[PDB]
DNA sequence: TAGCACCGCTTAAACGCACGTACGCGCTGTCCCCCGCGTTTTAACCGCCAAGGGGATTACTCCCTAGTCTCCAGGCACGTGTCAGATATATACATCCTGTGCA
DNA sequence: TGCACAGGATGTATATATCTGACACGTGCCTGGAGACTAGGGAGTAATCCCCTTGGCGGTTAAAACGCGGGGGACAGCGCGTACGTGCGTTTAAGCGGTGCTA
């Protein structure tokens, strides 16, 4: 809630939130992050390493196309 | 005096009249064929029944009488055609199907 | 599996038997005699 | 007043499994899913008609749309159920 | 409000990755994860806030969040849709 | 009336730090397969020989269809009552204390 | 002298009951179906004109295929060094419910 409050306050003055909105934002964040993490896991596996590394996430993003 | 709903005439539980009104209000076309709302009601009822059956099977196998989002996620992710249908959809508090890559396990 | 209610049922079961007569003595041997006849412990014990 | 499919979902569920209960969260999930898939089919129908330049959305258009959206086996079952509904309506 | 990018902590990233089944992790992962989360949140929040401001509004409702996510193609069920 | 703010106990999730160990990287030799290249084989078009078939576009002509206003009377939604469950606390002894009469 | 038990003390798993959630049954309003009017978009009808294969055929060509050398790319081993895993003691502020305002 602190992070979302800060980001919204940076984006727009004097905003308010619904509690349900903040909860939905948390749920969506967790879903996206778990998807990203599993993609990173598959990437690291392909590298033949168990230690996931930032490049694995970057690759996941590129193949997904969030930064291509 | 007495009358019977168009849903009963079609033999559908979903409110075909409400579907017809929602279609009309959605302004999707200037003219709406009377067969469109019934057809929509039928397909929607079939999909609802299928998903509900899957959820109920999940509930029974979990041995819990009340469907919670976990059960819905299990059902949706299991049925591969629905899984591919809804791949961009996330279910609140649904969680994920357990999955471990073989090479991560020490053995067996 | 055994309780004082089992003792009460035995007291009710006492009505069938009629012959035996009591006596008195005290020693630690008699204390152990009471102890075996008051085990109330199962084969698991 | 506000109206939702929740009651109809509850009805169909009870038809499927009498002894089974359902949470409000799952009820809302199902209501949102049916609303979404209705919207999807309606948009597909609209787009098709627009290309065909047909002013009337008939059951036939919705049928083809349903084949488009749904996987082949699910599409076949959907079309079969819709046609059965049409036949019962014809009575 | 300050430094809240740190507020996510390492252990939260740990638990989330644990859900992802990762057996082995690297220290650098946390910063990258935070950056990714930051840009994701920024985009979702901007979309939601513009959805709100349309309606001559001041409170971001769950409808604004869910429809903003729908516009990003991420579809979310169970919050009154 | 749902969000905001301050109170103020209660943990427990974060954190610093300690030890190690198994994992990632650097470098090894191996060997097999896939590039650079040359020779043979196949697919494709030109011109032969000029079309008929049938398909998509276009228009006219009803007529049927559900867009429209309207009444009838309802069945569906909003709410309260009832029934159940999870929580709460007496009890019938349970697990024992302890003066003192007995061996 | 030390033991046996007569007389008495905290407790508690067992048992009886009180403190919270969810579903079904009652009201009652924005309705959904129905009756009749309506017309112009859909559908049935009829060209009509244009684009699609005929069909295999030889004489060619450009691309495909096949063969070969080899050399360097992939990759299985592994020495080793460390930076994440597991396990403490310790702190914070995340969670809980509560009181007062309001936008």
């Amino acid at each position: 809630q602190r992070l979302v409050r800060e980001i919204a306050q940076d984006f727009k003055t004097d905003l308010r939130f619904q509690s349900s909105a903040v909860m939905a934002l948390q749920e969506a964040s967790e879903a996206y992050l778990v998807g990203l993490f599993e993609d990173t896991n598959l990437c690291a596996i392909h590298a033949k390493r168990v230690t996931i590394m930032p490049k694995d996430i970057q690759l996941a993003r590129r193949i997904r196309g969030e930064r291509a | 005096k007495a009358s019977q709903s168009r849903s009963a005439k079609a033999g559908l539980t979903f409110p075909v009249g409400r579907v017809h009104r929602l279609l009309r209000r959605g302004n999707y076309a200037q003219r709406i064929g009377s067969g469109a709302p019934v057809y929509l009601t039928a397909v929607l009822e079939y999909l609802a029944a299928e998903i509900l059956e899957l959820a109920g099977n999940a509930a029974r196998d979990n041995k819990k009488t009340r469907i919670i989002p976990r059960h819905l996620q299990l059902a949706i992710r299991n049925d591969d055609e629905l899984n591919k249908l809804l791949g961009n959809v996330t279910i609140a508090q649904g969680g994920v199907l357990p999955n471990i890559h073989q090479n991560l396990l020490p053995k067996k | 599996v055994l309780k004082p209610e089992t003792l009460r049922e035995i007291q009710l079961s006492y009505k069938s038997t009629k012959l035996p007569k009591p006596k008195r003595k005290n020693t630690n041997r008699i204390v152990a005699l009471k102890k075996v006849l008051s085990s109330k412990r199962n084969l698991h014990s | 007043r506000k109206e939702t499919y929740s009651s109809y979902i509850y009805k169909v569920l009870k038809q499927t499994h009498p002894d089974t209960g359902i949470s409000q969260k799952s009820m809302s999930i199902l209501n949102s899913f049916v609303n979404d898939i209705f919207e999807r089919i309606a948009t597909e129908a609209s787009k098709l008609a627009a290309y065909n330049k047909k002013s009337t959305i008939s059951a036939r258009e919705i049928q083809t749309a349903v084949r488009l959206i749904l996987p082949g086996e699910l599409a076949k079952h959907a079309v079969s159920e819709g046609t059965r509904a049409v036949t019962k309506y014809s009575s | 409000l300050r430094d809240n990018i740190q507020g996510i902590t390492k252990p939260a990233i740990r638990r989330l990755a644990r859900r992802g089944g990762v057996k082995r992790i690297s220290g650098l992962i946390y910063e990258e994860t935070r950056g990714v989360l930051k840009v994701f949140l920024e985009n979702v929040i901007r979309d939601a806030v513009t959805y709100t401001e349309h309606a001559k509004r001041k409170t971001v409702t769950a409808m604004d969040v869910v429809y903003a996510l729908k516009r990003q193609g991420r579809t979310l069920y169970g919050f009154g849709g």
